């Protein structure tokens, strides 16, 4: 998703 | 003192995000938790007291220092369990500046992470190595090695 | 052995995963409890311990989280130089093991006065870094990075 | 528990 914690 | 921390209790997004402060230095070690409890706090304790030379808490608030679960985290981790009151009031002060200043930080992350708690380590990251010149993490760590010399 | 550097370590106990850091220099640790190792929570653990020491490498303790983009993505934000963790130094392997052991003896010390393993775990960190061998391992960490500071 | 993170 674009975020540190989920890249995703 | 370089043993000598006060624990402070603050909110976002419907959380709650307790926080440790290292008085001499104002170094911080903080983590999310859904509700402030006296199982939480103590963990959080328990936790800190393994990582550094914690003598000294003054709680947050009366509930945890009434607690008998932060009082037994207290006793097996050889910590002083003390009241949070501002004896001097530029204590009262400085913990608002403080949770001031990590919202703001973690308003400035928030974007970058999908959960609150790794915003919030972002945030006790930047805190500690902010040059002020030394840094939080800096300054616990001089005040403590003078300390065991 | 130079003030920054620290080794990733995984054990199991109880079906569950222990992750330890442990600062090569002073064999000072900070560890956690999840229930399984994914690249996500070697990444947060590695956030954390970066916020409270100066962590300039961290040696990972196996290839999937040398892998994981999500463990580099947050040694990148963290500063940290990620590597291998490959025992060159045959001595390394042994030092591990033998701190795994260790850990779990302490654990098993303690475990009846904890419900829950991961309070077990906090006890025997707060066991093994307070142990005085004379300096302890937490007095170690401090005088290396100070030294270093100066 | 008895326990010094459940002392029920
Ligand atoms: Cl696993
Ligand atoms: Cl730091
Ligand atoms: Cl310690």
């Amino acid at each position: 998703s674009l975020k540190i914690d989920n890249l995703d | 003192s370089p043993g000598i921390w006060q624990l402070d209790c603050t909110h976002l997004e419907g959380k709650v995000i307790l926080v440790a402060v290292h008085v001499a230095s104002g170094y911080i070690e903080a983590e999310v938790i859904p509700a402030e409890t006296g199982q939480e706090t103590a963990y959080f304790l328990l936790k800190l007291a393994g990582r550094w030379p914690v003598k000294t808490v003054h709680t947050d608030n009366g509930s945890n220092f009434t607690s008998t679960t932060v009082k037994a985290a207290c006793w097996w981790a050889g910590i002083k369990q003390e009241d949070g009151i501002p004896y001097n009031p530029q204590s009262q002060g400085v913990i608002e500046s403080m949770n001031k200043e990590l919202k703001k930080i973690i308003g400035q992350v928030r974007d970058q992470a999908e959960h609150l708690k790794t915003a919030v380590q972002m945030a006790v990251f930047i805190h500690n190595h902010k040059r002020k010149g030394y840094s939080a993490g800096e300054r616990i760590v001089d005040i403590i090695a003078t300390d065991i010399q």
